């Protein structure tokens, strides 16, 4: 309704005016099918500018990190009605944010049916489950004998809504979910995507074997790019179209302007001799008229000795000089880059001409002396 | 007193770096790409975009406009304008290797339906993303640009000798 | 010559009634209103200066009612005094309003008042008081330090803003966002005042961390105006970010490119390449955001006209500038073509990127015959995981100079047995959305026309009517431009060129189209370094004389 | 070289009378002659202004003119300031003629008509006078706007924008008198002290001392002037903040042990009262406890070159007044407890 006589009943069913002068309200506020204890003393007039509002320990732990919000809402808001609206919505928000802690599944469907369906699969298939049962991640095999993983995140009602399927491989996986479909349905769709994309995988597996892949190191399955090393202090990066892998990629070469020119000219001339019936290697070898080195350096592949902020050597005379005091990062920086970066952060403090603050990559103590 | 800790304070450390990373001007976006090669490089070879993508929508509260108005922004309309422009840039660069489920949650925000003073740039970036998924032709006037642009460009293409190509198919 | 006073006497009351509102404009909203409408004030004053200049003061009373109070309100308003020529004109105005030999005391009172406002405009110490006292004692006049004072003041603020930037989220001064926004409302009126190009440049890069914009796009327009009219010269890095925060300034750079191809410099592709390189549009377009907004407005204009040769020309220039500016700043970590040209296989782009300078003249046949194969694969087998259809693969194939244009002039060299590959390719260039029936018909029509033209080349220098027969519907532009190819290529040309031109040049449209064609041929040739000077000199001469006829 | 002297001194006479209110005799002839001579100065400034004995000779004539006038008793004429003021002398003269109220109508008419014909000569070869007064009116407005919608009174005065400016004017003005060698800079600094607003003045000097070198002969002159005169230096150490004087010390250690001497002299003018837990001054003008705590805290929050000096200068002062180790007793006990 309009007036807060009936609209307040309708919108806060469990807030009871204890006193006749409707000044003390007490009891319950709803949010996400759960009722919270709240005692909201007004002054003798209806002014929230000054009021008492006390909580249960349940409520205060859940409204940790909005205390100021609620305190300001009290002083700014005109009516109780609107104030409760703001509070309700704010609780809604707080619980969906802290979704980790708060599940009551309906077990008789859930935990039983999940076990039935996982039995229907067969017991090699699962790899992981969180204790809150929320995460599962599974395996499937290729005809090649390659392991391929899938993350599913399951809701309160698995069979009702879609389970969110989160997955490696490079084109979007799409799942025909019905409420009548189950884990074996989405599993079948996943085996279908496996058998489909085999060519793209075969191509990238051949590359990782025969050549010095440089920039991705133990590459994931989502990777379409492969910075191949060839001769020395010159690299070629190649990105591939996934559905027609065998077809030509956008190719280009990095390194010395005197070394890079002849290859580019030769590519121009010999590109009509690319054919999508052979492999990318068998086409690159006859186009570029060379064979490649098969890990000319495997141990010192590259350490990007470049800023690790702007990722460049030579910023206005300055070189990558400032490093991490850490075995696991070792990451060089520029004075300029690392000063510009640390000058922002809350953790770092500035001594006379000295700044202690966290290495960007590894978050360990790093010191900069200007 | 008026300290804000950065809105990505409480995230997955790598993302926190990514979002600090794009903050850095227009070469932000490559810093994006360099970041990603330098994290496929490290022990967390997969970057679960999925975990990042929910977080960009998680609503959280502000008191803006009058002295008092509570409103909820998701991450995207809250964190610094330049990480907005440089995300979308980067998601065009990595469109294939995402789930649609998350993306569309983002794009709905991006489309910016019923706000005053909109993110022209993000909207446009929405339209350029939907065209590339294959779900937002929209049958509409929903192309990246302004009305004002499309009009002042029709206005000038008129004063030129139209060609004997056939490009519209009636 | 009719009104003199009427529209000006209306606009007067509008503006006098606006300036009375602003009056030294000491607030936010007064000042935004000042900032927008200032332009029209300047124009008004130009026309009013002509009006006051032609006549004299104290004899006439046309707008002399309140002209004094208008010019006071104007001048004491410092956002007025800051815009390009308005100060200079108001001086000019006040020179008119003086009288040399006063008769009424009023004339002399006004003259005194004018000198007064002039001291007020030029040389009053409306600033921090102790600094006045100190410099006055040192014995300096405002003149000799104001300059220095300004500069050091400016770098103060540029510093301030830049540390705002680097302290992103630190328990320090966050410079009051009101003041950031306040500055930028000050920038606008004196964007062109050279002492400030550090400040401006600062504010374009010192974005920091707000979800909201914090600047007023009246500024972004005032900036973008001056980049494109060459009244600022920022650094390039300023302006990639400027675009990459206020979109009617990227829209409005791209229209300002169209206006060059359209009105002023029709078919002067040297001036179009110079315009493209001067503004940093290739440089900006290295960013895959900015590429997409500008390619979308190219695609708009491709459809509004049905495949204009003029728009094709400007694309080719810009594509060229783009590729060569992408190459420059893209050794380590570059964006993929599926991120610039997303709507076809990157194979096709990766072919069409490879420049014809660098290959031999004879291997261009091979390469074009390969492009036809791959367009036919993509267009005919319009299946999943590909181009969405023909239009897409065409909008790509435009963007390339080199390949698109060489088909006609390779057909001339191979008129004896024309390859079906090039026939398809070429009919596709001049007509997409035909159907195989229409395109096959076009192929074989052109094949028969090759028979007649090969007969005429192997023959002596013959008439123009014999060619008008075979010339004589949907494939006219195709046949015309192929035949112009023949005129300029064959040594049989240079004799009956004018005789063919007069028959083909029905209207002005087709004249302008052929002018564009001749410019494209010259630009294309001088680039790839391939020339028969006959054709070049002849093309240039004919182009020369026909631009007079129109 | 000799040809320029009779030109320039005649122009200087005419400039100084530009300010002056006798304007009845003036005519277009006088005005035209003035601006032709001014053109020639601007001409000279362009032709043989740079890397010449002529430049240095005209500077001797500048400073000789500017010291024999002095700016005491008769008439404090600013004048044509220095070598770059030759590059816009025209503007100075023209501005002074506008500011003279008794400027005759016909002369002003011919003047303004000659300065501002209008846009008939929008095409002009030499960056002309009109354009100079425009770009001035612009800068002026720009300043004024930036002051009232942008300008901030920084709390690190070493990074202020007006201070930084007034400072660098005084340093130019000392460099000139240094190379002239006419009167000692001491006399100039003393006449300053006498004449002007003192409070403002001193912050200037303070900033002066930390400005990096530009051609620190200036800085080395200011330390010697101050140490010569202890009485003003008493109001220096009195009148600023702590951080300003802390940096004065780390940069010019010839100041450190005199200023420590000052505190050593002000602390010893305190007494504890047992009712209120505080040292206080007898007299109104005696540093309160908090002020002195600040200043010492600052000397300590500093480089090690000063820190040990001031720490030892206190511990020696403590032992001197009984090495007690409780308050009530020795002011210096107090400080040393307070600084941990
Ligand atoms: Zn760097
Ligand atoms: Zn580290």
């Amino acid at each position: 309704m309009a007036v807060t006589e009936a609209s307040l009943l309708r919108q806060c069913p469990l807030l009871l005016p204890q006193n006749r002068s409707k000044t003390v309200y007490e009891g319950f506020i709803s949010a996400q099918g759960r009722d919270f204890h709240l005692r909201i003393v007004l002054p003798e007039d209806l002014q929230l500018k000054n009021a008492r509002l006390l909580c249960s320990w349940q409520l205060r732990t859940i409204l940790s990190g909005y205390h100021r919000i609620v305190q300001q809402r009290m002083q700014h808001s005109p009516d109780l009605m609107s104030f409760m609206m703001e509070l309700k919505m704010l609780l809604e928000v707080a619980l969906k944010n802290r979704q980790e802690l708060y599940a009551l599944p309906p077990p008789p469907q859930f935990y039983s049916s999940l076990i039935e369906e996982i039995g229907t699969l067969g017991w090699d298939k699962l790899v992981y489950a969180d204790t809150c049962f929320s995460t599962i991640k599974l395996k499937a095999e290729d005809a090649s004998g390659r392991e391929h993983l899938i993350t599913l995140k399951l809701k309160a009602k698995y069979p009702a809504e879609s389970p969110d399927y989160f997955v490696d491989f490079p084109v979007p996986f799409c799942a025909s979910w019905t409420p009548q479909s189950s884990l074996i349905s989405i599993y079948s769709q996943f085996l279908a995507a496996i058998e489909s994309l085999k060519a793209f995988w075969d191509v990238m597996d051949e590359i990782d074997e025969k050549t010095w892949v440089l920039e991705p190191e133990k590459p994931p399955r989502s990777a379409t790019a492969r910075r191949i090393a060839l001769g020395n202090n010159v690299s070629i990066n190649i990105e591939v179209d996934p559905r027609h892998p065998t077809m030509l990629p956008e190719c280009f070469f990095l390194g010395a302007d005197h070394v890079v020119k002849p290859l580019g000219i030769k590519l121009s001339r010999n590109i009509h001799l690319w054919d999508p019936e052979n492999s990318v290697l068998q086409n690159l070898k006859d186009v570029l008229e060379i064979d490649f080195p098969a890990r000319a350096i495997l141990e010192k592949s590259d350490f990007t000795m470049d800023c690790g902020i702007c990722y460049a050597y030579q910023l206005d005379g300055t070189i990558p000089d400032q490093v991490c005091d850490n075995s696991q990062c070792g990451q060089p920086f520029h004075q300029i880059c690392l000063y510009e970066w640390l000058r922002g952060l809350l953790t770092s403090r500035q001594s006379f001409n000295i700044i202690f603050g966290e290495c960007p990559y590894c978050s360990k103590p790093i010191t900069l002396k200007m | 007193e008026g300290v804000e800790p950065a809105p990505w304070a409480q995230l997955e450390a790598p993302a926190r770096l990514l979002l600090q990373a794009l903050q850095a001007g227009p070469e932000g976006a490559r810093r994006g790409l360099g970041v990603l090669r330098a994290l496929g490089s490290r022990g967390w070879e997969p970057f679960d975009w999925g975990r990042l993508l929910e977080a960009l929508c998680r609503e959280e509260p502000v008191v803006q406009g009058p002295d008092g108005r509570l409103e909820l922004k998701p991450l995207l309309l809250r964190l610094p304008r330049i990480c907005q422009r440089n995300l979308m840039s980067l998601l065009m660069a990595v469109r294939p290797s995402l789930p649609e489920s998350g993306l569309l949650s983002v794009l709905q925000i991006a489309q910016q339906d019923l706000a005053p003073d909109p993110d022209a740039w993000l909207r446009a970036l929405g339209e350029l993303l939907r065209r590339d998924l294959g779900v937002g032709t929209s049958m509409e006037g929903a192309s990246p640009l302004s009305e004002r642009c499309q009009r002042q460009l029709q206005s000038l293409c008129r004063g030129l000798g139209l060609g004997g190509r056939r490009l519209k198919s009636p | 010559m009719a009104q003199d006073s009427v529209d000006l006497s209306c606009d007067y009351q509008f503006w006098m009634q606006k300036l009375s509102v602003w009056d030294q404009a000491s607030t936010l909203e007064t000042q935004q209103d000042t900032c927008l409408h200032v332009a029209q004030f300047q124009e008004f004053l130009r026309k009013m200066y002509e009006a006051l200049k032609e006549m004299d003061s104290n004899t006439v009373i046309e707008r002399f009612p309140t002209i004094g109070q208008l010019l006071a309100k104007a001048c004491w308003n410092p956002f007025i005094l800051a815009y390009d020529e308005s100060q200079k004109i108001l001086i000019w105005c006040l020179c008119c309003l003086i009288n040399k030999e006063p008769q009424n005391s009023g004339q002399s009172k006004l003259n005194s008042w004018i000198q007064g406002v002039l001291s007020h405009i030029l040389s009053a110490l409306r600033f921090d008081k102790e600094v006045a006292l100190f410099t006055q004692g040192l014995g300096y006049a405002p003149i000799d330090y104001y300059p220095g004072l300004l500069k050091n003041m400016v770098l103060s603020l540029a510093s301030e803003l830049r540390e705002n930037h680097l302290n992103g989220f630190n328990t320090q001064r966050r410079m009051a966002p009101e003041r950031v926004a306040s500055l930028s409302r000050v920038c606008v009126p004196l964007i062109t005042l050279t002492d400030v190009d550090p400040l401006v440049e600062a504010l374009l890069i010192c974005h920091g961390r707000e979800p909201q914009e914090i600047l007023q796009p009246e500024f972004f327009e005032a900036v973008n105006e001056a980049i494109l009219l060459k009244k600022i010269s920022l650094p390039m890095s300023a302006v990639v970010c400027l675009w990459l925060r206020h979109l009617p300034s990227l829209e409005k750079a791209m229209l300002h490119l169209f206006e060059k191809l359209i009105s002023s410099e029709r078919n002067c592709l040297r001036r179009i390449e110079c315009f493209i390189k001067d503004s940093s549009l290739p440089q900006a377009a290295c960013h895959p955001a900015i590429f997409r907004v500008v390619d979308e407005m190219f695609r708009c204009a491709l459809l509004e006209t049905d495949g204009a040769l003029e728009i094709i020309a400007t694309i080719q220039v810009f594509t060229q500038c783009f590729v060569e500016a992408l190459e420059k700043a893209s050794k380590q970590l570059r964006f993929a073509l599926k991120t610039y040209f997303p709507y076809t296989s990157p194979s096709l782009a990766m072919v069409l990127l490879q420049d014809p300078q660098d290959i031999p003249r004879g291997h261009w046949l091979q390469t074009l015959k390969h492009i036809s194969e791959l367009l036919r694969e993509a267009v005919e087998d319009q299946t999943h995981g590909s181009c969405g259809g023909p239009f897409e693969s065409w909008f790509l194939f435009i963007h390339f100079g080199g390949w698109a244009e060489m088909v006609a002039e390779q057909l001339l060299m191979s008129a004896a047995e024309p390859p079906t590959a090039l026939l398809w390719l070429l009919a596709f260039y001049y007509g997409p959305r035909d159907g195989r029936q229409q395109r096959a018909q076009t192929m074989v029509q052109v094949k028969a026309v090759l028979g007649h033209l090969l007969a005429m080349s192997r023959s002596s220098s013959l008439s123009a009517q014999d060619l008008q027969t075979v010339a004589g519907a949907p494939a006219q532009q195709l046949i015309r431009h192929l035949l112009l190819n023949f005129l300029l290529w064959a040594p049989g040309g240079h004799t009956i060129a004018w005789d063919v031109i007069t028959l083909m040049a029905h209207t002005a449209e087709i004249t302008h189209e052929i002018i564009g064609f001749l410019d494209q041929t010259l630009y294309r040739w001088n680039r790839l370094g391939i020339e028969s000077p006959r054709s070049e000199k002849l093309a240039r001469e004919l182009l020369k004389e026909l631009r007079t006829q129109v | 070289m000799e040809s320029l002297l009779q030109h320039l001194d005649r122009f200087s006479e005419l400039l100084a009378v530009s300010s002056t209110t006798y304007v009845s005799t003036w005519d277009p002839a006088t005005v035209r002659r003035a601006l032709q001579w001014a053109r020639y100065l601007r001409h000279i400034h362009r032709r043989f202004g740079r890397h010449g004995p002529i430049r240095t000779a005209l500077e001797r004539r500048l400073h000789n003119q500017w010291r024999q006038e002095g700016g005491f008793g008769r008439g404090p004429v600013p004048g044509l300031a220095n070598f770059q003021a030759l590059g816009h002398c025209d503007v100075l003269l023209s501005l002074r003629l506008l500011e003279n109220r008794a400027l005759g109508d016909a002369a002003r008419y011919h003047l303004v008509q000659q300065l501002f014909p209008g846009p008939g000569v929008r095409d002009a070869d030499e960056e002309t006078l009109q354009e100079s007064l425009a770009r001035l009116a612009r800068r002026r407005s720009a300043v004024h706007m930036l002051r009232f919608n942008g300008y901030r009174e920084n709390p690190n005065l070493q990074e202020d924008s007006l201070m930084k400016t007034q400072a660098e004017l005084l340093l130019e003005r000392l460099q000139e008198v240094g190379k002239a060698e006419a009167e000692r800079p001491a006399r100039f600094l003393s006449s300053l002290w006498e004449r002007l607003p003192q409070n403002n003045f001193l912050k200037v000097i303070a900033v002066a001392l930390l400005q990096p070198p530009l051609s620190g002969e200036g800085s080395q002159v200011l330390v010697h002037w101050l140490l010569g005169n202890s009485e003003v230096f008493a109001a220096f150490c009195r009148a600023l903040p702590a951080g300003l004087l802390t940096l004065v010390t780390s940069r010019h250690p010839a100041l450190s042990p005199v200023y420590l001497g000052l505190l050593t002299d002000w602390g010893q003018r305190l007494h504890y009262d047992l009712q209120k837990g505080i040292w206080v001054g007898t007299e109104s003008q005696d540093v309160p406890w908090e002020e002195l705590h600040n200043r010492f805290q600052s000397l300590c929050q500093a480089p090690p070159p000063l820190k040990d000096k001031v720490l030892t200068a206190l511990e020696t002062c403590k032992a001197q007044d009984g090495d007690f180790e409780v308050p009530g007793l020795s002011i210096w006990t107090d400080l040393l407890l307070a600084l941990r």
